[PDB]
């Protein structure tokens, strides 16, 4: 996309 | 894709009912330098404002009309 | 059941001699294979208390007690095994072995038969439940704590004791089943009057009353977590189970005595639930607020109405699986940020999501909102109140408002906002921690689907 | 204006109309001087555990502990018996709970001269 | 009226942080993994979705609750007595379909608007 | 009759799959609350056609399919009556929510959690569902707390922002004041009338109840 | 941005200014009177003591604040950004500080190669950055005064505070 | 599909308006309609003073 | 440590130990002072909601807004925003209490007085043209026991 | 609006040019604030909110006090809205 969102990680 | 502004120049005051408000403090000799900016982009442009009963009688003039057509039924009924 | 009882001693054996880095999955897999073992008691009968040995029964009452006893092990199992990991093999090895006794002495504590059996069992449980607080609670304050929880339990225990030991002699049997057939009333006089706070204060003391209850909270504060979800799902219980047993005796009695015992009850649930809305820290909030519900239990035995009863037995399940979990589930900010003050953690849920969810169903199960057995159990024992004397509704009502505070509090406040900007120590929740809690909160919903098995004998 | 603010203990009163905030002696800079000094001084502190890289986890201040501590383990320690605390303490105690004493028991009795003496009783109540 | 030092720091950390947001901005980064994808893959190699969409969307969420829950219809109320309590219908002085029967009532009444 | 008797249970139990889908990956797709203004539309149309039974015929209905819990005396059953009220309500509520569907999709539409906000007012809307058909008096219980916390949930949405914090807090405790009362009166039904059903509490209290309308109503204040 | 300095008369009077005229536009709504009012305004802060002693001045301020705090509205207008705010923190929620992905594990890591690269080159410059600023901050502070922060002087300048704040409408 | 200007807000498409002056027209067409359909606003009329006579008082 | 806090204010000499140690040496220390309710030696800060102190300051921990070391008044919590807000109000308090208390007041007794006086009955005075109905009266002699 | 450097520059000067007591021609980017044209506080306060009041944007009241050039302004705003352009 266009800018990086930044986020927890939602992989667990 | 930036949109231009529009001009510096352009944004007279004398048309405004701020150079009422101008003038009012040139009787007492203040100087109010902002209003050139603050009557340029509101009230001197575009505005123009609309009646309070008027802005009520939106659809009345078309309203009436197909009104007529109506009764108009009523009497083609008949 | 004396079938049950024996792969319950059998698992220290397989404890003992289990390879020293295997042992969690032996203990675990084996108390859940227990537990479903245990259900198969639920059964009960419509009419009869089932039986078993001469030694032995299980009344309604107590059976649905023991499937959640059964239950908890592998739990605190969960809980515990991380911990504790720096911990030698032999210590850890024989720390299992304090829990796994530990309800080895529930599960013959509940089904009893004779009452001295059932105090010298109901005593018994003291000492692990002493040395888990002791020896792997964290702070020094827990020396001090492990004297509150115990001189308490002794001071109530002892005179039953001895008032257990009249009965058998002034009458025949002391069984269960005989006194609840040959029972006869007691009445005023003065001598009377001693028998029966004899035979109640211990039970009393056991679950805290609001006169009372300052060791709970500071036991609470103390002790490993694995402690903790006993000493509060169910030691308090078990001392309602008792004091719903003794109950068969006393009469009319009761109805001159109950008073002193509600108010303290009635007036110190709302008070108890007001010093639960302005905590400096998490772990003693939920205690409070164990108190604040244990105290409607009370009230619930005392008014000795069938409603009151049933909803006496709904309302210590409920309250126990939705306190344990609120433990283990604070446990868990406790170890991520060792913070234990609930200022610290702010913003947790920012930087987290799932956990807010469980804080989300728990403390909603807290407030109690339909149709949560925790609820349902506590409309029942208000109707009886309400029967019992039509003010009552007065208190109870202010009870239903502090509780939902509180404990949105405890959400909104731990959760909900900023996080805190330096604290990088959090690591983003393991497998266990939401195993665990899923394990607490699942059975508690399934459960309303199907009341009419935990309403208990009166049903 | 004429009416004038008047200042209480859920509404305290403005900075901007504090005298305090007006009279001013060197001295009392001085004063605030020094609390610019121990702020900064503090801050300062605070931003060198911050961020470097190497802290990692939490680092409590000192100051918070100083007051979990002091709403709990030292109540007990000082108390001190006085007789307004011991009062009070009576007071907000054992009064409550025996006026909910004569407030239930009274009600009881009346039931009682109703249900007996009377015959006032609810019919349907069968539920119980 | 800025101090100098403060002016060149405000202008030093003004460009590290354009930088950092510059740095911040991702091109052709955004990736995944391949992707059962043939679970899914496979079905829409022949889905017509314009009309089928709704077609299959209204199928189940119409369809399947009515059917079962009147099967569950027969089931409680073929089973039960006062699991269905009918307000029972008005009726007035025009003939009942259960047997005729019904009749109206004098019309004395006189005059009109 | 029958047509009506499972087309009213329908036009309820068709909005909880969604949630059910809560789980399933189109959840966690940009695609799926469109589902759910679709479900809500489905849902009116559906919800249309009782109210036309009911119309020219003008029959009502009572159902209570399944007795949950059998006590002495008292049996507390789910029921779901459709009178005049709950017949006519409903397309009410579907209607209007689903307007607020469409507008929620653009209001929200640059929103993260997006598909969150849709579970919840699904959530919400079943529970008021809840509410508006009960007649069993223990139900018409559940529909309103758990309606009083949808507003928790909802009014927090925010939950950055303190404020929001504390108006859904003050929201949840004014609405608990109020359920003291309406407990009071739960209570006091089940004491005398023997109930917590319309049917016996219309029947049996011609007789005036000097109190329980008092709590009652603090309940509806 | 500008922390602290025990407060002086000037700025006192100018933030009274500011303060008042914005009490004053939410009262005249409009933008006509508004601009009346206000030219009438600052036309009292001049015709009266544009120049004066202090200790006349300060009384009237105090006269001023009496005044402004009768007629001070009982709400003004405020940016949605400001305290007051429609919405002072409705985004505090997306704001996570950066520490918190470098914990995503590779398989999520994998996904945005470049992004972490990049980002490892400036928690790289960070490590090898630090001890500087102790060396600096060691060496411009005197016992250590009420000001915050110090120029730099060749290098860096305390900056991972502020440069890597996670921008303001993160979602 | 709209742009930002700094005055003349370019309102796009006359559909809009056409759909809001729609609406207006529509509004007062039906409560003319109505209007001409019935005077809801009246229908029986009514009195006071009447007749002694029908009435009682004698004397 | 030496740290926590410690009994009783009465240090006279002493006392500057307790203002270092609270991180408040300007002889802004503030004991409660010696009192039985038992809490000694901590400083008695002014009531202040957290709201009262400036937000565009950047403090340490924004929400509870109180940067570090800085020591906390004892009831914090009840102070802590989304609690008790002692933020100055533009019209004084008591003057708020007796608007509304009156407000109340003045609601109720018209309302009573209003009560003592129904339409179609009121006032004999105004009654005069309030007279009308009575109307109420009717149904078939059954209904006076289809009812019953 | 996703907003640009360049046009943060240009509508505040486009603001400041408008404002009666700078002359349009001598103003500029860099242009001073007090020891260039004599404008004084009193009328900076004008400048300064009105200037925020065309975004809508907040100016806490010490970060006015530097203010100044107009570079600072538009620097100030670029930090704000960290726009980076
Ligand atoms: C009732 C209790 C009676 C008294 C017993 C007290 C137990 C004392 C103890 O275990 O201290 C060890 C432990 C000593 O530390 P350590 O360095 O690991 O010592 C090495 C082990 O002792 C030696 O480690 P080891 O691995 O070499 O010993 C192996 C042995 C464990 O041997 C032991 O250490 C204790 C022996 C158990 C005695 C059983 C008593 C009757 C039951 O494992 C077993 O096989 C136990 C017997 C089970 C077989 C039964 C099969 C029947 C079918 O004590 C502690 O440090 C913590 C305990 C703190 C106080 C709590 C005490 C009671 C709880
Ligand atoms: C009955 C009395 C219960 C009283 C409280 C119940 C509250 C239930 C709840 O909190 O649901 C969480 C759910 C929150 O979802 P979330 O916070 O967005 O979770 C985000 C995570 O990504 C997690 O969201 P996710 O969608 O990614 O997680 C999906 C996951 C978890 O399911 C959900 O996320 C959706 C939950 C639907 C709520 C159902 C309401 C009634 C229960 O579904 C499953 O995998 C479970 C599979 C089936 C397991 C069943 C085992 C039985 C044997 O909805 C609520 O908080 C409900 C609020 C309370 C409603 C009151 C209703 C009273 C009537
Ligand atoms: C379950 C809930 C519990 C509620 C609270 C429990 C009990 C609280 C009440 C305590 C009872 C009285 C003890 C209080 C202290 C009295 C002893 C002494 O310490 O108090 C002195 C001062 O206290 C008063 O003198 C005593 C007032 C006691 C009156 C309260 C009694 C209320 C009745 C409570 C019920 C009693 C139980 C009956 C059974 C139901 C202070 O000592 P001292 O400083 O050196 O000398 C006096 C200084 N002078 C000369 C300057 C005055
Ligand atoms: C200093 C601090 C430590 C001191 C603590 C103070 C504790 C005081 C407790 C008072 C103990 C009273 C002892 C007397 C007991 C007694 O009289 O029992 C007699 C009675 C009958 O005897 P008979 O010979 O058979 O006569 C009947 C036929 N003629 O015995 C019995 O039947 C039952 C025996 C049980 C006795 C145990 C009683 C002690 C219980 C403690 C109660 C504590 C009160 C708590 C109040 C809290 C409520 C809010
Ligand atoms: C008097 C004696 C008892 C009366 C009180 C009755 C029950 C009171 C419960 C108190 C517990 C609440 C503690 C926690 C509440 C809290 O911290 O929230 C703070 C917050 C303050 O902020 P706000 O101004 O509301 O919102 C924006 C502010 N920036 O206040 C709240 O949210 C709680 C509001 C609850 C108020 C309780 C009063 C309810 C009873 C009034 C009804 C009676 C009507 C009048 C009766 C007269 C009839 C003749
Ligand atoms: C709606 C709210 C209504 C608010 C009503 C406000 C009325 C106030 C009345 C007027 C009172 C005053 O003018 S007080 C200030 C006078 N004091 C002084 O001038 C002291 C000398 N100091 C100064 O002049 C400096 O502050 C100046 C103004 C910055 C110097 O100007 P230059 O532009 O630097």
């Amino acid at each position: 996309k266009r800018l990086f969102i930044i986020k927890p990680s939602g992989f667990y | 894709s930036k949109m231009e502004l529009p001009d510096y120049k352009q944004w007279k005051i004398e048309g405004t009912p701020l150079e009422t408000v101008q003038e009012k403090l040139a009787a007492r000799g203040l100087r109010d330098p902002w209003g050139r900016n603050e009557a340029w982009r509101y009230s001197g442009g575009f505005a123009n404002n609309v009646s309070f009963v008027g802005a009520l009688l939106k659809g009345f003039k078309w309203g009436f009309a197909a009104f007529v057509v109506a009764v108009g039924a009523e009497y083609y009924l008949e | 059941m004396l079938k049950i009882i024996i792969p319950t001693t059998m698992l220290l054996p397989m404890t003992w001699m289990s390879k020293h880095n295997m042992i969690w999955i032996n203990a675990t897999v084996h108390s859940l294979l227990i537990s479903l073992i245990s259900l198969s008691l639920l059964n009960q009968l419509g009419e009869n208390s089932l039986n078993f040995s001469l030694t032995f029964f299980s009344d309604s009452l107590s059976a649905p007690l023991l499937v959640l006893t059964t239950w908890l092990l592998p739990l605190m199992l969960m809980a515990s095994q991380s911990h504790l990991s720096k911990e030698t093999t032999t210590r850890k090895k024989l720390y299992i072995t304090m829990l796994i006794l530990l309800q080895l002495f529930l599960i013959m504590t509940f089904t009893a038969t004779e009452l001295i059996l059932f105090y010298i069992l109901f005593e018994a449980t003291l000492v692990p439940t002493l040395i888990i607080i002791t020896r792997w609670g964290n702070q020094t304050e827990r020396l001090n704590a492990g004297l509150y929880f115990l001189f308490y339990t002794l001071a109530g225990s002892l005179p039953l004791l001895v008032a257990l030991v009249y009965i058998q002699n002034t009458t025949g049997s002391l069984n269960f089943l005989i006194i609840h057939y040959w029972s006869h009333p007691l009445s005023n006089s003065w001598s009377n009057i001693f028998m029966w706070l004899a035979c109640i204060m211990a039970f009393m003391v056991k679950m805290p009353l609001y006169g009372l209850h300052l060791w709970l909270p500071k036991a609470h504060v103390e002790a490993p977590i694995a402690g903790s979800m006993v000493l509060a799902a169910v030691l308090l219980k078990l001392g309602g189970y008792g004091m719903m047993r003794i109950t068969t005796i006393l009469n009319p009695l009761t109805n001159y005595m109950a008073y002193p015992f509600l108010m303290l009850s009635m007036w110190g649930m709302i008070m108890t639930s007001s010093i639960c809305l302005r905590q400096t820290d998490l772990k003693s909030l939920i205690a409070y607020s164990s108190v604040s519900h244990m105290a409607l239990v009370i009230v619930a035995i005392m008014i000795q109405t069938p409603w009151s009863f049933m909803g006496a037995t709904a309302l210590m399940i409920a309250h126990g699986l939705t306190s344990s979990m609120l433990f283990c589930l604070a446990n868990t900010n406790y170890e991520r940020v060792h913070s234990r003050t609930m200022i610290l953690a702010r913003g947790l849920q920012t930087l987290l999501p799932l956990m807010a969810t469980w804080w989300l169903m728990a403390s909603l199960t807290n407030l109690a909102l339909p149709p949560s057995i925790n609820l349902i159990g506590e409309l029942f024992i208000i109707t009886a109140s309400f029967s019992w004397s039509n003010i009552t509704i007065i208190l109870m009502g202010m009870n239903m408002m502090i509780t939902a505070l509180y404990s949105l509090y405890m959400l909104i406040t731990t959760q909900r906002g900023k996080y805190t900007h330096h604290i990088n120590n959090i690591k983003a929740s393991f497998t266990r921690e939401n195993a665990l809690m899923a394990l607490h909160i699942l059975p508690l919903l399934l459960l309303t689907l199907n009341p009419k098995m935990i309403l208990g004998p009166l049903y | 204006s004429f009416p004038k603010y008047k200042p209480s203990r859920l509404a305290t009163l403005p900075a901007t109309l504090d005298p305090a905030e007006y009279d001013i002696s060197p001295e009392t800079r001085k004063a605030q001087a020094e609390r610019l000094a121990i702020r900064s001084r503090l801050k300062r502190e605070y931003l060198l555990q911050y961020n470097d890289p190497n802290r990692l986890g939490v680092i409590e201040d000192p100051a918070l502990i100083r007051w979990t501590y002091a709403r709990s383990a030292n109540i007990y320690p000082n108390f001190r018996p006085t007789p307004k605390t011991s009062l009070l303490g009576a007071l907000f105690g054992i009064g409550p709970l025996f006026f909910w004493y004569y407030v239930f028991k009274t009600d009881r009795d009346k039931k009682e001269k109703l249900i007996q003496e009377g015959k006032l009783d609810q019919t349907f109540n069968i539920s119980y | 009226g800025y101090t100098p030092d403060e002016k060149l720091r405000l202008q030093q950390l003004r460009e590290l942080r354009r930088r950092w947001l510059k740095d911040q901005e991702l091109s052709p980064r955004e990736p995944v993994l391949p992707p059962k994808f043939l679970q899914d893959g496979a079905p829409w190699k022949n889905v017509i979705y314009k009309t089928y969409r709704h077609s299959i969307f209204a199928v189940t969420h119409v369809l399947i609750p009515v059917w079962i829950i009147h099967y569950y219809l027969k089931y409680h109320v073929t089973a039960k007595p006062y699991t269905v309590v009918e307000r029972k219908p008005r009726i007035f002085p025009g003939d009942t379909i259960l047997e005729t029967g019904e009749v109206i009532p004098l019309m004395k009444e006189f005059p009109d608007q | 009759m029958n047509p009506f008797a499972s087309l009213t249970l329908t036009t309820l139990i068709i909005l909880t799959i969604p949630i059910m889908m809560s789980n399933s990956n189109i959840y966690k797709t940009n695609l799926y609350p469109n589902y759910v203004k679709t479900t809500v539309s489905y849902a009116f149309t559906l919800s249309l056609v009782p109210l036309l039974m009911f119309m020219h015929t003008g029959q009502e209905m009572i159902i209570s399919n399944w007795h949950w819990m059998t006590l002495q005396t008292v049996e507390l059953s789910l029921s779901f009556k459709m009178d005049y009220f709950s017949v006519m309500f409903i397309p009410v509520a579907l209607f209007v929510t689903w307007s607020i569907m469409e507008f929620s999709m653009w209001y929200m539409h640059s929103d993260p959690f997006i598909n969150r906000f849709f579970k919840y007012l699904v959530l919400f809307l079943i529970t008021m569902m809840i509410l508006v058909t009960a007649n069993n008096l223990f139900q018409l219980f559940i529909g309103w707390e758990g309606v009083g916390i949808m507003s928790f949930l909802l009014i927090g949405w925010w939950h950055g922002r303190t404020d929001a914090n504390t108006a859904a807090l003050q929201a949840i405790l004014y609405n608990r004041i109020g359920d003291i009362g309406f407990v009071l009166s739960m209570a006091w039904f089940l004491t005398h009338s023997n109930a917590w059903d319309l049917q016996q509490i219309f029947m049996l209290n011609n007789e005036c109840p000097n109190m329980p309308l008092i709590g009652l109503l603090l309940a509806a204040a | 941005s500008a922390p602290a300095a025990y407060l002086t008369h000037q700025q006192k009077v100018l933030r009274l200014y500011k303060r008042a005229l914005r009490h004053l536009e939410s009262w005249c709504v409009h933008r006509d009177k508004y601009r009346y009012f206000a030219c009438l305004m600052r036309a009292r802060f001049d015709e009266h003591k544009n120049e004066k002693d202090m200790v006349k001045a300060t009384q009237l301020l105090r006269q001023a604040e009496e005044e402004f705090w009768y007629g001070q509205h009982p709400q003004p207008y405020i940016f949605p950004e400001s305290p007051g705010g429609t919405s002072y923190e409705r985004y505090e929620c997306y704001k996570v500080p950066e520490w918190c992905l470098d914990d995503w594990h590779p398989s999520e890591k994998a996904m945005y190669p470049d992004y972490f690269a990049k980002r490892e080159q400036w928690k790289r410059l960070r490590r090898e950055s630090w001890e500087r600023e102790v060396k600096q901050l060691q060496e411009e502070t005197p016992p250590g005064g009420p000001r915050t922060e110090a120029l730099p002087p060749a290098r860096k300048e305390l900056w991972w505070h502020i440069v890597t704040r996670p921008r303001e409408r993160p979602m | 599909h709209i742009e930002p200007r700094y005055r003349q807000f370019p309102q796009l498409t006359r559909s809009q308006l056409i759909q809001a002056e729609f609406f207006s027209a529509t509004m007062w067409f039906w409560i003319l309609w109505r209007f001409w359909h019935d005077s809801d606003a009246v229908l029986g009329h009514f009195p006071y003073p009447d007749p002694s006579q029908w009435t009682d008082e004698e004397l | 440590k030496d740290m926590f806090p410690g009994p009783y204010p009465k240090t006279p000499e002493e006392r500057a130990a307790a203002a270092k140690k609270y991180n408040m040496r300007v002889e802004d220390y503030e004991p409660y002072p010696d009192d039985g309710m038992g809490y000694g030696d901590y400083p008695k800060l002014p009531d202040r909601s957290q709201q009262e102190r400036d937000p565009w300051y950047d403090w340490d921990h924004p929400d509870l807004r109180l940067n570090w070391g800085e020591p906390i008044h004892w009831d914090l919590d009840m102070y802590i925003r989304n609690r008790v807000d002692t933020s100055p109000t533009p019209v004084s308090w008591n003057t708020m209490c007796k608007h509304l208390f009156g407000f109340v007041a003045f609601m109720l007794f018209m309302f009573w007085v209003g009560e003592i006086y129904p339409s179609y009955q009121p006032v004999g005075p105004k009654q005069y043209p309030y007279n009308d109905l009575y109307l109420e009266r009717g149904g078939d002699p059954t209904k006076e026991p289809e009812p019953v | 609006p996703p907003l640009t450097l360049e046009a943060i520059k240009d509508r505040v000067l486009y603001v400041l040019k408008l404002y009666d007591k700078i002359d349009p021609e001598k103003l500029s980017v860099n242009s001073h604030f007090m020891k260039d044209l004599g404008l004084d506080s009193l009328d900076q306060v004008e400048i300064i909110m009105a200037m925020e009041d065309e975004f809508g944007f907040e100016i806490p009241d010490i970060d006015a006090e530097k203010l100044m050039c107009p570079q600072e302004i538009v620097d100030y705003i670029a930090d704000k809205k960290d726009v980076y352009e």
